[PDB]
């Protein structure tokens, strides 16, 4: 029971279709801003505020509790992005660009020191392992008619 | 093997001599019998195909494909008796004839010895699904959806003809068999370019190939819901085993005539993998999941390997089975709920536990879960891949994270979270709907036990 | 006929056996979790009897029974590996198992659904059997995504909470993202070995490339949950307690680590790929144990203790040496599934509460649950002769005495230290001081199946390690001549993490408030990976997935060249054509033109 | 006195930090009453129906509706050929596309000329 | 969650609602209680001491730097109760609620079973049916003519009245309803 | 502050109801009307499933080569062959470092 008048229409330009616009979407006038009148397809479409729904209200008695909607509201355009599922901007405790300064840097340290003590490793003061018949030639992979150079380990 | 063609000749007097309130139990009956005789084509050699006559031949390619279409029939007709009910005796017998031409004309198709008879079967399939969907279907674009079926298929297939035809003045013979074993290669000359875009295009439109796949969503989603089934589960394979059919001639200019569709095909796999995550109509993500594994498939067929035939292959008997499902699937919330948006129902594992239960089944074969068919065929698509080149593992491997995150996101958006208060109409499933779930299921794992039946001729 | 093989395979059969029941009258009747638990402890004795027959005279076998399909040079068939790491893992996790189902008859009783949980752990058993005894890498994938489905479904038991579905989707992506290394591994191995079983893999691969490995690799970050793909572990504590004491803890989240141990004859003769794990599990330990010494959330703090004894086990990999990797996976196994119980215990006495800040003082109110927890702190600390000994102070000494990354060996130690300091929060805050619980006490564990389940895990944490060392072939050369110094560094840093842990625990006690520094906020808020890396990359694939797949191509731009083009044209050329006035006059004088035209075009050449 | 707070696109700015509910108007606190008059319409609009003992089915949202549309029906309408339009349609729709070109195209070139040569080491390579 | 919010909060609302948030956080920061019962005392105190200005900028400033003093020194983890939006167990028996309507749909035999339990059942029903009528027409005279504006329902007024838009309300699930 | 009196009795009415409702779903004695050994468990669920693998194993997977692969068993010296006889001699007169 939906009218062609109450379906979205196009990128309002005089304040009587901005106002027409607005009693359509259940909105305030002064609180109805469209899109930018691009080509990108928006139309009448109301930008609303970029919050996700887990910044909403936990302790409002929502029609609808798991996606804290009303019924009859206005939907936000990426409402499926922000279904607190998904998509979450609500404030934290430390502020953006601080986290991600601290986490570049502590990823950033650990991968140098990691190739620093690549080139400088650790190891104990002994020799090479000494295996006996020639290096176990015929044990790693045979071979047995070539003779190889002998390989000689003596005692001290 | 016209043992399997006379039967359904015979459905149709049969469905317009029954009595009124019997045409569902007897179409039923007599569909499920024709499929257990289609059964036996099953019994393919190693060496060459089963060639029954000078017209109708059977191969390990196209066996498989008969038994699905035979197979279908029936739960097209158990699916589409519920939003009929309301309908007069004379359109439910012309919805039911729609049905029956529309297998007759697949199962002639599937078993043409010519490339001629194919092609006029392949556009006679156009006529029932058309009157189907603009007919049958609910919303007001239907209309433009049966355009978009239509042109996008005939622009794709006129050339064809021509193209077949002239092959005809040149070597002689449509003939599949001769056309084998006389092959000769196909020299670089601009001549013999168009020659092979007019012999790829209209298969590739019935993928359908990406940037050529805006039909798809909207005759899927505005048909009803045997013809979502009949179109997601059969009608595409058409493009596939043509394709498959006419790649024996267009050796060695494929070489290097399939960069621009190998690129589009994964490229646009990853895209509509994406376009799948952000969808509010619950048919149009099963739509778009369609043109993924589609695109799958043509990039098996493109790189000409045995691998990735039996890959394909299999591929597309598991989409088939899995799309079906997921079309009955959403079509039961649709009858209930009267609208397609996927958020409006919510929780419904609450309400319906066996349902869920079948949807978790499907969303699980749709991500290619180990070791069903699907999986199997995807897996024997891109090991061919990494052999063909080692960097296409980032765009698959992207595919499969991608496919099972908005797969499960169909499920949570559905099944968990809790139920929409106002929705007060949701009765308990009937034994209709969950004998469909399980007539589609069960196939598969199945399928699953004896694989070689659906890899194909390689 | 040499009971090896029929004894192995019926331990893996007798399994299915509650599956194929559970459409029968006992899946709807209260004797179902008894049911299954029985069947579990029946497995478990049968299984002793194989490993019995290896510790006699080291028997392997492997079995291929069925012959699935045959490709034209690749035959495939169900075939099961029961070398010395399948005998060994497969009691280890049947008494966990068995030991985790009697604790869940009591921690569950009053889920409406109990019986569909028990169904649902009894699944994940088989399929990490199939991941465990596999021949194939086909069968082996099986195995990994079964587990991987039924670890998806038990995290998000409670489906009408919005966190677990997040939760459980999560672990559904990283493990995703691993599957990716899994599928290259397997496509690189069929095409240059012709082969997906071990065998011909190993025969034909005397010097491992890099791309496989790789694959391999990464797989194993993916299901260990290794620092590039760490975050789902902890966020799988949305699950009950007992889903987090099995899949979370002891069996599941080893499955990677397994992987690089079954494909060690590869991974020995390349050296890149080999630091490359050293250097993983390096960061992985050493992040994850300075996580966890600031969480609050009991079942977080021991989530992030199993991530970081993964990293141990990475690092352990990574210096050749995996099977001591695979003996403390069966180490670990034993005390993280009791310390996971005795959290569990706690939170069912204290009205599901979570938080260590609202435990007071249970040492005395629970004398049983705190001695098992003191018994598997001293055990994960590797303390001497107990079961987490025999293979961390193994481990230590080996990274000690080999050529390696400094900086690994650097983590490493720092990390065995922060091990002592997190064991210390969680039993100062936990069960010493004074109560901090609501009013209204319910403190009881006097139940004979929570009492018998961590009985039975304790006894294993105490003797384990002993039996199963002295049991054992030698496989590795030990290192009979170090430094004392050195030989003492596992405990050293153990004893000064205990104490500059009870120090500033401590100082918690004084009426002194300070705001923290940067430091702790970086540790508290886990390094601020979540916060960043499940919002930026997140918000930029779903808004370009609408932006530009969906509405700038699909809607708008494809739409526009193809169909609405030719539609323009057409109906141009259509208004052009048919919008004619009728007048005879006009077109008369159009054939005049054509008439000449023709006269001259066509009609002149001849 | 302390460190300052500054808000993202992804970790918004919270209420209580929020300059423009410190310093209010007269006229603010008129708008605040008709933005909750009218969500008090709409609430007491849905619960007269909520509540309704003879109503059976799905209560219609005119929002839904018209959110599902504006997604799908109502952006190709509102679609016109823009520099921003067309530039960001060639790039995201052609750019990728001859991107992966360039990069198959190289390395199965690559790939080509080693077998030529006979060095690829194709030992054991049997299934393609 | 009961109570029908307003358009907007007073500062005295604003002020007690600090007042609250900042004492949880510090006893999230001080885990002991006689260390949290001294710095809450010590608290209080700060909170009082500017309780009697008379000038209402002043005061909306001093509401601001405390504001700004708390976000700096929040604890990052604070301590949640179980069952709290934040808690680990905020919606875990979400799944266990079923709606009543769908005890209409119950097969006769499973109907046989209960009879007790239906009869009562359907008493309620009838009440329903009987009071709907009654509600609307007090909704509708008691409401401003244009439109309502708070969310607050009215309660009964006549002899056997019901309050009206009651049924969604008294027949909740439970807390615990399986 | 506080409850306003329309807000107070409709809490008092409300409240009422509830409870009635609540003590509505309570159940009589008689609300769920029905309508109308020892070591068995090793038998069905260990011996009968051994004796099936172990007939399927000796009969029919071992009728086929390379189904059942075992590792050699090892030998050391001064071991005697169980199917030759033969015997391995000691290991090189030890230099006895005791
Ligand atoms: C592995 C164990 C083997 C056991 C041996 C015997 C198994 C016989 C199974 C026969 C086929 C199943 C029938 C399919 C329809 C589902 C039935 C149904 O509708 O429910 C009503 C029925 C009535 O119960 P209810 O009280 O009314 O509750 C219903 C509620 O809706 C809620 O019900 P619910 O909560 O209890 O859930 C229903 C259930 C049912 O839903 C399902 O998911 C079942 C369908 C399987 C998944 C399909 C996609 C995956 C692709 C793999 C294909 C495998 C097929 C192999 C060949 C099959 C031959 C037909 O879902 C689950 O419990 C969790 C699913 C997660 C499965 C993860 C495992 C992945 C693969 C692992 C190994 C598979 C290969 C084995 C060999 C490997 C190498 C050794 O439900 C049940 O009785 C429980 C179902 C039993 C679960 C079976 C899961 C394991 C079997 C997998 C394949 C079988 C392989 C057999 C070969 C021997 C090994
Ligand atoms: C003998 C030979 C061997 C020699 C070994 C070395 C010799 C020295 C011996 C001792 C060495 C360490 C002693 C303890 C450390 C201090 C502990 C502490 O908490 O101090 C309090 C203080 C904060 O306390 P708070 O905020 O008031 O506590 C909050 C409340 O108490 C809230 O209270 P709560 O209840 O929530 O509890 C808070 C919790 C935790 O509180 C915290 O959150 C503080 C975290 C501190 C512990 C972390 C240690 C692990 C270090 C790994 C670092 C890897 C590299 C990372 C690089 C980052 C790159 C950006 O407290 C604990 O649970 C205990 C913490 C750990 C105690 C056990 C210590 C064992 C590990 C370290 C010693 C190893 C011993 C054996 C060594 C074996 C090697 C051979 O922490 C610090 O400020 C110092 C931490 C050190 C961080 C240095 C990183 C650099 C920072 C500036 C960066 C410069 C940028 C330059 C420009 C770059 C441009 C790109
Ligand atoms: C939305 C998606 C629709 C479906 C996608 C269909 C994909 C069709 C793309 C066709 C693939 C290639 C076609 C022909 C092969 C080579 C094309 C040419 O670019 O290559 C060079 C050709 O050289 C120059 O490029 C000449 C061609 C330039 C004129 C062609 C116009 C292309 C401009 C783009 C128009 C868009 C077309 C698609 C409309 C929708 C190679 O040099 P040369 O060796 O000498 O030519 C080989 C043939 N010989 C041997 C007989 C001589
Ligand atoms: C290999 C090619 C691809 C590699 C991966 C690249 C990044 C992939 C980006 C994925 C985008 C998917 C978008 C849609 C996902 C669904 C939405 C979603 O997940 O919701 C976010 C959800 C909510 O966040 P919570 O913290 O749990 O809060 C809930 C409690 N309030 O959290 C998530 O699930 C986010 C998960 C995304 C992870 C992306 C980052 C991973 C990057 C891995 C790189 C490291 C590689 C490791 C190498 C190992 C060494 C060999
Ligand atoms: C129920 C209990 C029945 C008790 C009486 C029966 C006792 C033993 C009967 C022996 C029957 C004869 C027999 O089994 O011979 C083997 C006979 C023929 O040999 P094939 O290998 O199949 O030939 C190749 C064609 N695929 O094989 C069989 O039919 C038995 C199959 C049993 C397999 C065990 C179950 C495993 C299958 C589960 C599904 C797996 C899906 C795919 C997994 C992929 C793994 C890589
Ligand atoms: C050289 C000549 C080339 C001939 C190519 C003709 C292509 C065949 C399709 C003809 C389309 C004609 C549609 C048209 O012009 O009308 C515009 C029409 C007006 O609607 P009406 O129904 O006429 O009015 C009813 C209300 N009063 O606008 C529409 O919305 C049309 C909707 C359906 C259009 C579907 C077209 C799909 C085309 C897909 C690609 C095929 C193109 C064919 C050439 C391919 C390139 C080789
Ligand atoms: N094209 C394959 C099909 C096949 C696959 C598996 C088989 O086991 C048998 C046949 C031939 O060979």
């Amino acid at each position: 029971h939906v009218t062609k008048d109450m379906f979205p229409g196009p990128y309002p330009k005089t304040p009587e279709e901005r106002a027409a616009a607005a009693k359509k979407y259940n909105m305030r006038v002064e609180d109805y801003e469209p899109y930018p009148d691009d080509g990108m397809g928006y139309g009448d479409y109301p930008k609303l505020p970029d919050r996700s729904q887990q910044e909403r209200d936990p302790w409002y008695d929502w029609d609808h509790p798991d996606l804290r909607l009303n019924w009859g509201e206005p939907i936000h355009w990426d409402l499926d992005m922000y279904i607190r599922n998904r998509v979450d901007t609500s404030p934290t405790p430390v502020s953006w660009n601080t986290m991600c300064k601290h986490l570049f840097g502590f990823v950033a340290f650990m991968l140098f020191m990691f190739w620093v003590g690549e080139i400088y490793p650790s190891y104990q003061p002994v020799g090479p392992k000494q295996y006996p018949y020639n290096d176990l030639y015929l044990e790693r992979g045979g071979d047995p008619t070539k003779e190889p150079e002998p390989v000689v380990h003596y005692e001290i | 093997m016209l043992k399997i063609i006379i039967p359904t000749t015979m459905l149709l007097p049969m469905t317009w001599m029954s009595k009124h309130n019997m045409i569902w139990i007897n179409a039923t009956v007599h569909s499920l019998l024709i499929s257990l005789i289609s059964l036996s084509l099953l019994n393919q050699l190693g060496e060459n195909s089963l060639n029954f006559s000078l017209t109708f031949f059977s191969d390990s390619l196209s066996a498989p494909l008969l038994v699905l279409t035979t197979w279908l029939l029936p739960l097209m007709l158990m699916a589409s008796q519920s939003h009929l009910s309301k309908e007069t005796t004379t359109r439910k017998k012309l919805y039911i004839t729609m049905l029956i031409l529309l297998q007759l004309f697949l199962i002639m198709t599937f078993t043409a010895t010519e490339l001629i008879l194919f092609y006029i079967l392949f556009e006679a399939t156009l006529v029932p699904t058309l009157i189907i969907i603009t007919r049958w279907g609910n919303q007001t674009e239907r209309l433009n959806a049966g355009l978009y079926f239509l042109f996008y298929t005939l622009a794709g297939s006129l050339p064809l003809l021509v193209a077949l035809v002239y092959i005809q003045n040149t070597t002689g013979s449509l003939n599949f068999l001769i056309i084998h074993y006389w092959s000769h290669p196909l020299s670089n000359s601009w001549s013999n370019i168009f020659m092979w875009l007019a012999c790829i295009m209209a298969f590739m439109v019935k993928m359908p190939l990406y940037g050529l796949h805006l039909w798809l969503p909207k005759a899927h989603v505005e048909a009803p819901i045997a013809g979502s089934m009949v179109l997601a589960a059969v009608l595409l394979k058409l493009g596939g085993y043509g394709m498959m059919r006419i790649t024996t001639i267009l050796n060695p200019l494929t070489n290097y005539m399939a960069y621009p569709f190998l690129m589009l095909s994964m490229w646009g796999m990853i895209m509509t993998s994406s376009i799948c995550l952000r969808q509010t109509d619950l048919k149009s993500l099963i739509a778009y999941s369609s043109v993924s594994h589609m695109a799958l498939v043509i990039v098996a067929i493109m790189i000409q390997t045995p691998w990735s035939f039996m890959g394909a292959t299999a591929l597309m008997i598991a989409h088939g089975l899995t799309s079906s499902m997921l079309f009955c699937l959403a079509n039961t919330n649709y009858e209930r709920v009267h609208s397609r948006t996927m958020i409006l129902a919510r929780g419904l594992q609450t309400l319906l536990p066996l349902m869920a239960t079948w949807w978790l089944v499907a969303s699980l074969t749709n991500l290619a879960l180990p070791p069903s068919i699907n999986l199997i065929g995807e897996l024997f698509i891109i090991t061919a891949s990494f052999s063909w080149s080692n960097i296409t593992i980032i765009l698959m491997g992207m595919n499969m994270m991608i496919t099972a995150l908005y797969s499960l996101y169909m499920l949570i958006t559905t099944q968990r979270g809790k139920y929409t208060h106002h929705i007060n109409n949701i009765k308990p499933s009937f034994t209709r709907e969950n004998a469909l779930m399980a007539l589609h299921i069960l196939p598969l794992l199945l399928l699953t036990l004896n694989p070689k039946m659906i890899l194909g001729p390689l | 006929m040499n009971p090896f093989a029929s004894l192995t395979l019926t331990t893996l059969t007798i399994l299915t056996i509650p599956i194929m029941m559970s459409n029968s009258n006992i899946y709807k009747t209260n004797l179902y979790p008894n049911y299954v638990k029985t069947t579990v402890s029946y497995a478990f004795t049968l299984s002793l009897v194989p490993l019995l027959m290896f510790m006699h005279t080291g028997q392997e076998m492997i079995i291929s029974n069925w012959h699935w399909m045959t490709l034209q040079t690749v035959e495939l068939s169900l075939s099961f590996k029961m070398d010395y790491f399948s005998v060994m893992f497969i009691p280890v996790a049947l008494f966990v198992t068995w030991s985790i189902m009697e604790f869940s008859m009591w921690y569950m009783h009053s889920d409406p659904f109990i019986n569909r949980f028990f169904k649902y752990l009894l699944l994940f058993l088989i399929t990490m059997m199939i991941l465990v005894t596999a021949n194939n890498l086909f069968q082996l994938f099986i195995g990994w995504e079964g587990v991987g489905i039924m670890s998806f479904l038990l995290i998000g038991w409670w489906h009408g909470r919005t966190d677990a579905n997040t939760a459980a989707l999560q672990a559904i992506l990283y493990n995703r993202i691993g599957d990716i290394g899994f599928v290259l591994s397997m496509a690189w191995f069929l095409t240059h070995s012709n082969a997906w079983d071990l065998q011909q893999i190993f025969m034909l691969n005397n010097e491992c490339p890099n791309m496989p490995l790789i694959g391999l690799l990464l797989a194993a970050a993916g299901k260990s949950a290794q620092f590039g793909l760490h975050p789902w572990l902890p966020s799988a504590m949305e699950g009950p307690t007992p889903v987090s004491a099995l899949l979370h803890s002891s069996t599941m989240v080893v499955a990677g680590v397994f992987l690089l141990i079954r494909f060690y004859p590869l991974m020995e003769t390349n050296k890149l790929v080999q630091t490359m794990t050293l250097c993983l599990g390096a960061i992985t330990t050493l992040f994850t144990a300075l996580c966890a010494i600031t969480q609050n959330d009991i079942k977080k703090i021991v989530a992030f203790s199993t991530s970081s004894q993964l990293g141990l086990m990475m690092v352990t990999i990574g210096i050749n040496q995996p099977h001591l990797a695979f003996l403390h996976i069966c180490m670990h196994a034993f005390f993280k599934a009791m310390l996971f119980m005795c959290s569990g215990s706690i939170i069912h006495s204290l009205n599901d509460e979570q938080d260590i800040r609202k435990m007071g003082g249970l040492y005395k109110a629970m004398p049983f649950t705190t001695t098992a927890l003191i018994i598997g702190s001293l055990a994960l600390t590797g303390m001497p002769y107990l079961t987490g000994f025999y293979s961390k102070d193994l481990i230590i000494e080996a990274v000690n005495m080999s050529y390696t990354n400094a900086w690994a060996l650097l983590m490493t130690l720092i990390a065995t230290s922060l091990t002592a300091a997190y064991s210390t929060r969680i039993i100062f805050f936990a069960f010493l001081g004074k109560p901090r619980f609501p009013p209204l006490v319910l403190i009881n564990e006097n139940n004979p199946l929570l009492i018998n389940s961590i009985k039975r895990l304790l006894i294993g944490s105490i003797f384990a390690g002993f039996i199963i060392s002295n049991n054992i072939p030698p496989m590795t050369v030990p290192n009979t001549t170090m430094p004392l110094y050195m030989k003492m560094t596992a405990l050293i840093v153990t004893i000064m993490g205990f104490m500059l842990a009870l120090e500033l625990n401590n100082t918690t006690y004084y009426l002194k408030f300070k705001y923290p520094s940067q430091t702790y906020k970086f540790s508290n808020m886990l390094g601020y990976y979540p916060s960043i890396m499940h919002r930026l990359p997140t918000y930029h694939n779903l808004s370009m997935s609408q932006k530009s797949a969906s509405s700038l191509l699909d809607l708008i731009w494809l739409e526009t060249i193809l169909p609405k083009t030719t539609s323009f044209i057409q109906m141009k050329m259509s208004i052009m054509v048919s919008n004619q006035k009728g007048l005879i006059k006009l077109y008369f004088l159009s054939f005049l033109i054509t008439i000449m035209i023709s006269m001259t075009l066509f009609n002149y050449h001849e | 006195s302390f460190p300052k707070y500054k808000p993202s696109r992804l970790a918004t700015l919270p209420a209580t930090l929020d300059p423009a509910e410190y310093d209010i108007s007269p006229e603010t606190r008129k708008a605040q009453a008709e933005r909750l008059a009218i969500r008090s319409r709409l609430k007491r609009e849905y619960l007269l129906q909520y509540n309704d003992p003879n109503r059976l089915g799905v209560i219609e949202d005119p929002a839904l509706i018209r959110w599902t549309y504006a997604r799908s029906a109502n952006i190709y309408p509102n679609f016109r050929p823009t520099p921003k339009t067309s530039l960001l349609g060639a790039l995201f729709g052609i750019g990728p596309l001859f991107f992966w070109y360039y990069v198959f195209k190289t390395d199965r070139d690559k790939k080509e000329k080693l077998i030529q040569e006979g060095k690829l080491d194709q030992t054991f390579n049997i299934s393609y | 969650a009961f109570s029908a919010p307003a358009a907007y909060l007073t500062h005295q609302q604003k002020v007690l609602r600090l007042y609250k948030r900042a004492l949880r956080h510090l006893e999230s920061w001080c885990v002991h209680r006689d260390k949290y019962r001294y710095f809450a005392c010590l608290m209080r105190a700060r909170f009082d001491e500017h309780k009697n200005e008379k000038d209402m900028v002043k005061a909306t400033q001093l509401l601001r730097q405390a504001e700004e003093e708390f976000w700096y020194g929040q604890h990052p983890q604070p301590y949640i109760f179980p069952e709290s939006p934040g808690g680990t167990s905020y919606e875990r028996y979400e799944c266990y609620k079923v709606p009543e309507w769908c005890l209409d749909d119950w097969h006769p035999s499973e109907k046989a079973m209960y009879p007790d339990y239906f009869a009562k059942r359907e008493q309620w029903k009838r009440l329903r049916r009987e009071s709907w009528e009654r509600e609307v027409k007090q909704l509708q005279e008691e409401t401003p003519p244009g439109g309502p504006r708070t969310e607050a329902l009215p309660p009964a007024r006549k002899e056997g009245d019901l309050p009206p838009l009651w049924w969604h309300i008294v027949t909740r699930p439970r807390e615990r309803p399986m | 502050s506080g409850y306003t009196p329309d807000e107070k009795l409709r809490l008092q009415q409300l409240r009422e109801l509830r409870r009635r409702w609540l003590k509505d779903q309570e159940l009589s004695p008689r609300e769920p009307v029905l309508p109308p050994r020892h070591s068995i468990f090793a038998v069905t669920h260990v011996l009968i499933p051994v004796w099936i693998i172990h007939y399927y194993l000796k009969y029919h997977v071992t009728a086929k080569p390379y189904t059942v692969v075992e590792r050699k068993p090892r030998i050391f010296p001064g071991d005697t062959i169980l199917e030759t006889g033969e015997v391995i001699p000691l290991m090189k007169e030890f230099p006895d470092q005791h």
